[PDB]
């Protein structure tokens, strides 16, 4: 199976800072990663797939970047309701696997 | 014209398929070995008396003569099946629509279907 | 995007008991159906993919069946280990889309 590996697990920042998250991939999985936000007690949503394409409703602050291996997820100016932990999943290859994770505290 | 590998990956680059509707570029180097070994003139005539036509096997059941308003005979040349292959996976099931590409490249590593090009 | 409608949204079951959650999809998914395993502070873990095909290391106790558009997850023989929230995904298309979750707590 395809190994996500994200990073930082934590992070604490005030509003209006730039957050950044990290997702290593360890193979090439071209732009096939999804971005998700889940709040506590929901389902993942999801805010960006393949090419830094981003959901309906999900603001331009957020974008991604990256291919292959090397995947980056930019919350510009953080503001109160980005609150959440943030994953990574691939879907370049079956099974779709998972990132760690990162909560992210506001 | 019977396609290279290559030269069919770069040709699609060129043309837009890298990314179009999440699908990334080796997906579509791979539907097109596995539907019609990169011939841009293989044409098969389905049970019904429809015909899938050229690169992509574009099947004149639905989409040309009409949904991509397109004589079938546009889908066979040496820039028409791209643009109507845009369509289909925008359409309903995306790259579904080609049973070979669900059964054959789904899922697998597609990149292989662009390196060392 | 495909929705999905997953059910119940939460239930709570003793060691022993059998779980059935149960996933629609709002057009035909074929047999591309996930379903994850999350437990609290931790990322889901994938338990099945093909709607019915297991993840090594995952036990027989879980059966993924359906197609289409209707899918469940069976769980017998609850074990401590499998109280967890349980999600279904699809990924026959682009994006990938969830369920909204069943919570399987203890009694």
């Amino acid at each position: 199976d395809i190994q996500m590996t994200q990073s930082p697990s934590s992070l604490s920042a005030s509003v209006g800072d730039r957050v950044t998250i990290t997702c290593r991939a360890s193979q090439d999985i071209a732009s096939d990663l999804n971005w998700y936000q889940q709040k506590p007690g929901k389902a993942p949503k999801l805010l960006i797939y393949s090419d830094s394409y981003l959901q309906s409703g999900v603001p331009s602050r957020f974008s991604g970047s990256g291919s292959g291996t090397d995947f980056t997820l930019t919350i510009s100016s953080l503001q109160p309701e980005d609150f959440a932990t943030y994953y990574c999943q691939q879907y370049y290859m079956i099974p779709s696997t998972f990132g760690q994770g990162t909560k992210v505290e506001i | 014209k019977v396609f290279g590998r290559c030269e069919l990956a770069a040709a699609m680059k060129r043309h837009g398929l890298d990314n179009y509707r999440g699908y990334s570029l080796g997906n579509w180097v791979c539907a097109a070995k596995f539907e019609s070994n990169f011939n841009t003139q293989a044409t098969n005539r389905n049970t019904d008396g429809s015909t899938d036509y050229g690169i992509l096997q574009i099947n004149s059941r639905w989409w040309c003569n009409n949904l991509c308003n397109i004589p079938c005979s546009a889908l066979l040349s040496s820039t028409a099946s791209v643009n109507c292959a845009k369509k289909i996976v925008s359409d309903g099931n995306g790259m579904n629509a080609w049973v070979a590409w669900r059964n054959r490249c789904k899922g697998t590593d597609v990149q292989a279907w662009i390196r060392g090009c």
